């Protein structure tokens, strides 16, 4: 699960 | 009687002479109905079989009884759509066919009390609420997006940005996006017939911003008739019950996560600043969880951003495609 989080939060604006 | 006959067909040609005309508006069904079993349409054997919360776009004008309406489902034909009056005097008719409708019962007493009906077992009482059988709501439903954080914050700023920035580059040229700064979970309807008309009155209201409020509401709603799709950033959303009465009631779109831990573990990678946060993000992730999925419109559990992404641009294409 936190692969498909660590980069939604990561590639999104930051 | 050849009157009927040549009205059918006046009509029927005014229905393909219109059938290729831009749309006036839409209105929202909350009472459920058939357009075909009933025999004042002025074409029989093509009415729609709307239900409870169902949709029609409305182009033309036909008289104060019936109005010219399409199928918002894909592939729907024309149809025929009662007017307002005319839905109020169909319920009306609808429990006119029980024993009584007033105060005197039929238990086993006929006549020694005739009691005639008074202005209670008419519709000119029961004025308390009169929730309108016919809303004026948007022609399309704005399309938002909720959880899994409190709304202006980092972790849902970049889970809904990432979605808006795909659907902005994927619908180029056939789609808008707009901010609503000001507030939109006031969209009230029968406040008062006119609450602060004017700025310069002093009163309570009229230095508030309920102005700008009703101001982004005829917004939203002349964006609308443009029958272009226009997607709601407003960070002022974060329950579906606070929007869900209201006249707009937009397209919820519910993103959830399958445990806190992972949530927990995601503001953990991201600093000390949503640390602070993080127990009021808990908390209304909880309570946002807690409402059973069917009061959103969509539910997007996908961890990965293609699935989730890709999901909803079909849900847009085949809500886009069954409007037209």
């Amino acid at each position: 699960d936190l692969k498909g989080y660590l980069d939604w939060i990561t590639q999104a604006e930051d | 009687e050849s009157a009927r006959r040549e009205v059918e067909s006046q009509a029927q040609q005014q229905l393909e002479r219109a059938k290729h005309k831009p749309v006036a508006f839409a209105v929202r069904t909350n009472v459920s109905y058939c357009g075909v079993l009933d025999e004042e349409c002025p074409v029989q054997g093509s009415g729609v079989n709307f239900e409870a919360k169902d949709f029609l776009h409305i182009k033309e004008k036909y008289s104060n009884d019936w109005w010219i309406g399409r199928l918002v489902k894909e592939g729907g034909d024309i149809a025929f759509i009662p007017s307002p009056q005319r839905l109020e005097s169909i319920r009306l008719k609808q429990e006119q066919k029980a024993r009584r409708s007033g105060n005197p019962s039929s238990l086993s007493d006929i006549g020694n009390r005739r009691s005639p009906p008074p202005s209670l077992a008419k519709q000119k009482q029961k004025q308390a609420e009169h929730v309108p059988p016919y809303d004026v709501v948007p022609s399309m439903r704005p399309v938002v997006l909720v959880g899994p954080s409190l709304k202006g914050y980092e972790v849902t700023d970049m889970m809904q940005k990432a979605l808006f920035d795909f659907l902005k580059h994927r619908f180029d040229g056939r789609i808008s996006i707009t901010r609503v700064t000001a507030d939109l979970s006031l969209a009230k309807r029968s406040v008062l017939n006119n609450p602060g008309k004017r700025t310069i009155i002093e009163r309570s209201s009229a230095r508030s911003s309920i102005a700008e409020v009703q101001s982004e509401i005829e917004r939203i709603f002349e964006l609308a008739k443009s029958l272009q799709l226009v997607v709601l950033d407003a960070d002022t959303i974060n329950h579906p019950a606070q929007l869900a009465k209201t006249s707009l009631a937009p397209i919820i779109v519910f993103v959830k996560v399958s445990s806190p831990k992972v949530l927990q573990r995601l503001i953990r990678s991201r600093g000390k600043s949503q640390m602070k946060h993080l127990t009021v993000q808990m908390m209304a992730y909880d309570k946002l969880v807690q409402c059973p999925p069917e009061s959103f419109d969509v539910i997007l559990d996908e961890n990965q951003l293609e699935d989730a992404c890709e999901h909803l641009a079909e849900y847009l294409e085949v809500y886009w495609r069954a409007t037209h």
